């Protein structure tokens, strides 16, 4: 008995999530994998830093700020990036699968931050090299002329 | 025998098969048959018919000077 | 992907995919019109749906994509217009001879005479391949193709307004039937349906064998307006009693589509 | 400067050339009347065509890059509006299209007359209408496409500013588009009596 | 020669047929450049959209390949012994395939210019500049039509 | 490759197109030689022809074996 949208638009009905606080960020995974559900902004007076999850958000903001920063020094360098399964989450048809842990979640935290302080010093105890490097080239072409 | 019985003719053949495919267009992806044949059939129609009648008493007829006297 | 580029239709109303899929590369092939260009297009795209698994993973360009996102799209303009090249008879700028033709040439003549040919009969399918080489070719195709255009797009019209009534039908809006549906069909059915009749009566008339003579349509049109009542040619019996009906039946329209929708509104 | 100066020099040789005639009993040899006359109504008919159709493309591609050079710069931050405010590039190509209607109907009265009758009352009368209705039309639509270009590159900066006033500066914009229908009709009045020429 | 046949008369055709290739190459060369310089200014940042973005160029050379077709076919209709209505036909379709294709030309070059540097910095604005630019390509095609209606009535019952 | 595939699709419909034009010249079909401006001898034009397909036909094999390796 399921319908064909061609003629007309699909029908559509609204509903209401009594979610607890315990399992939200668990169910919010599940409906992701579906993709069949288009959620309203009901806090839609409350200004952007008012709002309650912004202080989780930040952590993940600033996680990809710094793995921004890796792309980078690999395509400074010759180096190509390897490519995983892309299907190994799901295949788009809808599956089920069960999300990380909120470990895994703080060790990326800590892990990120830890190499940001070591490739930010490798970076310039070579780039510091270079400098000296450039300036005895020439100062040693000059020479070479007669 | 052409004359204008000749399109209607033809227009009753057409708006019968119509009707027979909307009876047995398959179940799935229904709407997508049946719209497009019927709708194909119809300007099918449209662009003969109005070729054929701009031939049957025509009012400048084809001149030239060019052939051989062989044809 | 086509109409979703102008808007975002409204909550259960007709869509406009489901004509686009026949109506778009049948407009095109009017225009294109050739059996050789036409079987060209065929296996362009023919190509790119055959091997959709092998290009589908495979990574593509930005060109590339539409003509793979079209490739539906290509081949029904493809096949069409190889159907309307066989009416007009063209393929590479040259002609088919299929059928036996309705003209015939003169039994005899010489060298540089300019000679026309006589009536037989009518061609079945097609223009008749006699015009082809001919010195008069133009005069026939441009009044046949502009008379194909004018019908062609009456009907693409009409039709297409036949979809605000079936609307209304479903939302249950009875006043704008008899507010807007009503008063705008006659007014140009009147108008351009009247135009449409006549093209297809004057066809269907052998003016020569009769004797009277045959009518221009623009001056017919023009006339009906600025000097109602008034003829030069007559296509039919009691032509001016019925033009000028026509021409008072539209300006009723125009006030009863201006003043009825908002009076009901004023009155609630 | 050097293009005035040329019309300032032009304006005293039609002078000093008219009183030279004049003066000395020679006025009449500067008759319009005779050429008017003599010259051939088929030239005076085939430049209202060209000049119908040449000159109300000159207005419609004129139109098109001030409505186009506007919405592709507003187009940048509201890349929304480019099939929104397409509808001012239409009523910008439709005065192109009075002019080609104009051409078919014209074209009908181009016929071959006689040597004898070539100079008659009606095959002047059919010289002159199909010159001055061919610069009415085309002169007509030239105007009304500058003019909706430069209503309808407005109308394209409103929208990026905001979807609501859009609809409000159309009306303008169909106003201006009545300018090269009233043209066409003045065209087909004047033509409307005229006689192909025999 | 004749009242019907002056010795005058080709000098409208010969005209007519030189000024549909001037004033069309001269549109299809004001909408090369000028399009041609947004190519040479948006391809040292993006060289990616060298290719996509020729298609003003393409459209302009279009205009000019109707004047060439327009000249060829009036100037088979040429003689030294030709009618007075046959000289302000061949006129009037240069005229008017000549005036159309230079004013779309000209169009085709200001639009093509604005687009090519807007879609690099908003690549859905290629669609909006591939739209409004058949708008002009048209607008020589509608001088073209002309021409041929006319050219058709050249030596028509001609004495 | 791309300059390999050229001349294999446009060597592979002069064959074709090419063959059938001939056919017609040497049966004097009359939309090819009926008007006198058309040359005059059907069947010379024909042997000129079916030689020019030919040489498309050598192209298309030898870029054929060059494409399928
Ligand atoms: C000082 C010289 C150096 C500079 C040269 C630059 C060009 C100067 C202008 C040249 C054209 C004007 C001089 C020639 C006019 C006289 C020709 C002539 O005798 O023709 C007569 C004859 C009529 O004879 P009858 O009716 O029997 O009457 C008896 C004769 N009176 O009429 C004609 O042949 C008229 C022809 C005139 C052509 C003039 C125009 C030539 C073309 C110039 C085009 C310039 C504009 C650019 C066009 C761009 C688009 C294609
Ligand atoms: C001018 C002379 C050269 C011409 C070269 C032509 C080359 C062939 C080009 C392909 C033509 C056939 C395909 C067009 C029909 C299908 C278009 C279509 O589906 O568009 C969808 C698309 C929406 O989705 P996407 O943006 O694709 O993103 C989601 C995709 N899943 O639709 C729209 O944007 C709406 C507008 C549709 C019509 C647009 C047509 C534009 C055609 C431009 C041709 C450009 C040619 C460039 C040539 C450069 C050569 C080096
Ligand atoms: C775009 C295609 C339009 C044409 C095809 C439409 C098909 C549907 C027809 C329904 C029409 C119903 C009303 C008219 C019935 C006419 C009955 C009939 O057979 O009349 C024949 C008779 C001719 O007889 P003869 O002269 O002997 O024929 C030639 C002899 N050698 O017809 C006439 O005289 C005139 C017929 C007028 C037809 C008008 C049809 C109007 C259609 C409008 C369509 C508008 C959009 C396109
Ligand atoms: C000359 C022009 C010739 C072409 C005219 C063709 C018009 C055809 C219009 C058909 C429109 C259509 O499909 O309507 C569907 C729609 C159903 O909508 P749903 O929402 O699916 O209904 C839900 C409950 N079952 O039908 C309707 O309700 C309206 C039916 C209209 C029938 C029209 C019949 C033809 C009239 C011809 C008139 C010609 C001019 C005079
Ligand atoms: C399908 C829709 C058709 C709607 C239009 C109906 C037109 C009817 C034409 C018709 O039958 O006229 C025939 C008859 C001639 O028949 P005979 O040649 O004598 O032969 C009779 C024996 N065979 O016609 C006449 O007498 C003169 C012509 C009458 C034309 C009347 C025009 C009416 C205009 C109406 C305007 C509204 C048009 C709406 C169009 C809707 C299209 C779906
Ligand atoms: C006998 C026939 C004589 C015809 C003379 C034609 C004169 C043309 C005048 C004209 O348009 O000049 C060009 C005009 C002058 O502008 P100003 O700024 O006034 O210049 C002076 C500044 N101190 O400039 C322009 O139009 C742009 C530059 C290109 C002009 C090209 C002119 C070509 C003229 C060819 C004439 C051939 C006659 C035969
Ligand atoms: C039939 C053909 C009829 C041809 C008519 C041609 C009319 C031309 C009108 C020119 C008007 C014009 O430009 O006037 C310029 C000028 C005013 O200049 P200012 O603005 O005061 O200068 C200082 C500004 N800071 O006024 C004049 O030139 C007046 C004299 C014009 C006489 C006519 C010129 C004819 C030129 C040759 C045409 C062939
Ligand atoms: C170049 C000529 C410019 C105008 C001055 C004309 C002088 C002149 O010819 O006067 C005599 C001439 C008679 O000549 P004819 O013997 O009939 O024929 C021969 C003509 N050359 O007189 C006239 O026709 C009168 C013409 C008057 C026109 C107005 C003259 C105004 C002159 C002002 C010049 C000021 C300095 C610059
Ligand atoms: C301007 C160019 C056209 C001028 C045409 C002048 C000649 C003309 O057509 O005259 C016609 C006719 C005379 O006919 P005739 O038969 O010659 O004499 C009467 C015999 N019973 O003219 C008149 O009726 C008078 C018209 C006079 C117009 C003025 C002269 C033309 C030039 C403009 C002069 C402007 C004033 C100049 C003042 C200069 C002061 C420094
Ligand atoms: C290379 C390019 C060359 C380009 C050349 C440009 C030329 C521009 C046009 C020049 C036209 C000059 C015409 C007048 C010349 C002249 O002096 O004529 C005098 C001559 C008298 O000669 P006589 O020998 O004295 O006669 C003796 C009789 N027993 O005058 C006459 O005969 C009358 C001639 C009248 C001509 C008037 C022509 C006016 C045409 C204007 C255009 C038409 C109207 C257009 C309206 C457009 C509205 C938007
Ligand atoms: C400031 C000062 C202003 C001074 C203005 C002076 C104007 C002088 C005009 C002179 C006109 C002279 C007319 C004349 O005599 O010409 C001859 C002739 C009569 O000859 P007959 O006497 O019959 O010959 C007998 C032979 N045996 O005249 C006529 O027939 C025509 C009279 C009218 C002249 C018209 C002049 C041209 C007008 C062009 C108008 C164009 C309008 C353009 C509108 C554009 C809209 C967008
Ligand atoms: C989309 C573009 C459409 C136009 C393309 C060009 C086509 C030209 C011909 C079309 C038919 C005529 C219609 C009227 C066109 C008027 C065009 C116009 O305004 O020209 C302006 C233009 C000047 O532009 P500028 O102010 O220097 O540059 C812009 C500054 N921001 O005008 C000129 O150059 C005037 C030239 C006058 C020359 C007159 C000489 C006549 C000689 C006759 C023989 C003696």
């Amino acid at each position: 008995e399921k319908e064909e949208a061609i003629f007309r638009s699909a029908e559509m009905a609204l509903v209401q999530f009594y979610i607890p606080q315990e399992i939200s960020r668990d169910s919010a995974y599940t409906l992701g994998q579906l993709g069949l559900v288009q959620f309203r902004d009901l806090n839609s007076k409350v200004r952007a830093f008012q709002r309650t999850f912004v202080n989780e958000i930040r952590r993940l903001d600033n996680v990809e700020r710094q793995y921004r920063y890796f792309y980078s020094l690999l395509k400074k360098h010759d180096i190509k990036l390897y490519e995983g399964d892309t299907d190994k989450y799901l295949d788009g048809s809808g599956e089920l699968y069960v999300p990380p842990s909120g470990s895994v979640i703080d060790d990326y935290v800590r892990n990120a931050s830890y190499l940001e302080e070591r490739l930010i010093q490798m970076e310039d105890a070579t780039d510091q090299i270079e400098v000296q490097k450039n300036d005895l080239e020439q100062y040693r072409f000059i020479l070479q002329s007669g | 025998m052409s004359s204008f019985y000749t399109v209607v003719g033809v227009f009753i053949v057409v708006s019968a098969m119509s009707v027979l495919f909307w009876i047995m267009a398959p179940k799935n992806n229904q709407a997508v048959w049946r719209s497009t044949v019927i709708l194909t059939l119809a300007m099918m129609f449209l662009m003969w018919a109005i070729t054929f009648l701009c031939q049957l008493h025509p009012l400048v007829a084809p001149r030239r000077s060019d052939l051989r006297p062989e044809f | 992907s086509i109409c979703d580029c102008y808007g975002i239709a409204q909550y259960r109303e007709i869509n406009a995919g489901l004509p686009t899929i026949v109506t778009f590369p049948f407009m095109f092939a009017i225009m294109f019109g050739d059996m050789g260009h036409g079987f060209l297009m065929t296996l362009a795209a023919l190509s790119l749906v055959l091997n959709e698994k092998k290009i589908n993973k495979m990574k593509r360009g930005e060109i590339f994509d539409m003509a793979f996102t079209g490739r539906y799209i290509i081949l029904l303009m493809g096949v069409f217009s190889m159907y309307t090249g066989f009416l007009y008879n063209d393929i590479f700028s040259k002609t088919m001879t299929i059928f036996k033709s309705g003209w015939k040439w003169p039994d005899h003549w010489k060298k540089g005479e300019s000679i026309t040919a006589t009536s037989v009969g009518t061609y079945p399918i097609g223009l008749d391949w006699a015009w082809h080489g001919t010195e008069n070719a133009l005069l026939f195709s441009n009044s046949y193709k502009m008379k194909l255009s004018i019908l062609m797009g009456f009907i693409h019209m009409t039709y297409s307004y036949f979809f605000s009534l079936a609307n209304h039908l479903y939302f249950n809006s009875m006043i704008d039937i008899i507010g807007n549906f009503i008063p705008g069909l006659l007014f140009m059915q009147g108008i351009f349906g009247y135009l449409s009749v006549c093209i297809v009566y004057k066809w269907a008339v052998d003016w020569v064998k009769d004797g009277k003579p045959a009518p221009g349509l623009l001056n017919m049109l023009i006339n009906m307006f600025l000097s109602p009542g008034t003829i030069d040619d007559e296509l039919y019996p009691h032509q001016a009693k019925v033009q000028v009906f026509l021409l008072l039946m539209a300006l009723v329209c125009i006030p009863w589509l201006l003043l009825v929708k908002p009076l009901h509104f004023k009155f609630t | 400067s050097f293009s005035h100066f040329l019309y300032y020099l032009v304006l005293i040789v039609v002078i000093v050339y008219g009183l030279y005639k004049l003066f000395t009993g020679h006025g009449s040899d500067i008759n319009f009347g005779k050429f008017l006359l003599r010259t051939s109504p088929y030239m005076w008919a085939n430049l209202g065509i060209a000049l119908c159709v040449g000159l109300s493309v000159v207005g419609a591609a004129w139109g098109i890059f001030i409505t186009g050079s506007s919405m592709i710069g507003a187009g940048v931050r509201a890349p929304r509006i480019t099939t929104k405010n397409l509808i001012s590039i239409i009523f910008c190509e439709v005065v192109a299209i009075y002019g080609l209607i104009i051409a078919i109907v014209f074209s009908s009265k181009l016929t071959v007359a006689t040597a004898e009758n070539m100079y008659s009352k009606s095959n002047l009368y059919t010289g002159y209408s199909l010159f001055w209705a061919g610069i009415t039309v085309g002169a007509s639509n030239l105007i009304c496409g500058i003019a909706v270009g430069i209503t309808g590159a407005t109308a394209a900066i409103s929208d990026a500013a905001d979807s609501a006033l859009f609809v409000k500066i159309l009306v303008i914009e169909i106003f201006g588009s009545i300018l090269g229908l009233l043209g066409l009709i003045v065209g087909l009045l004047m033509a409307g009596k005229a006689s192909e020429f025999q | 020669m004749t009242e019907l046949c002056p010795v005058y008369a080709p000098f409208f055709g010969a005209i007519g047929c030189a000024s549909a290739i001037i004033f069309t190459s001269l549109g299809a060369a004001y909408g090369t450049a000028k399009s041609g310089v947004g190519i040479c200014a948006t391809c040292v940042l993006r060289p990616d959209l060298l290719f996509k973005n020729i298609v003003p160029v393409i459209m302009a050379g279009i205009i000019a390949i109707y004047g060439l077709v327009v000249s060829v076919l009036v100037c088979y209709s040429l003689g030294q012994k030709q009618a007075l209505y046959t000289g302000f036909i061949q006129l009037g379709a240069g005229l008017s395939v000549g005036l159309s294709g230079l004013a779309a030309g000209f169009a085709i070059g200001i639009v093509g210019d604005a687009g090519v540097r807007g879609s690099s910095q908003q690549p859905r604005l290629f669609v909006g500049m591939i739209l409004i630019l058949i708008f002009a390509e048209v607008l020589g095609l509608y001088g073209l039509i002309v021409a041929l209606l006319l050219n058709s009535r050249a030596t028509q019952d001609v004495v | 490759t791309g300059k390999a595939w050229c001349c294999t699709v446009l060597s592979a419909f002069g064959v074709v197109i090419l063959s059938v034009i001939a056919h017609l010249f040497n049966t004097n079909h009359e939309s090819f030689v009926g008007s006198i401006n058309d040359p005059e001898d059907g069947p010379a034009v024909a042997h000129t022809v079916y030689l020019a397909a030919l040489v498309y036909l050598v192209f298309f094999v030898f870029c054929g074996f060059q494409v399928y390796l």
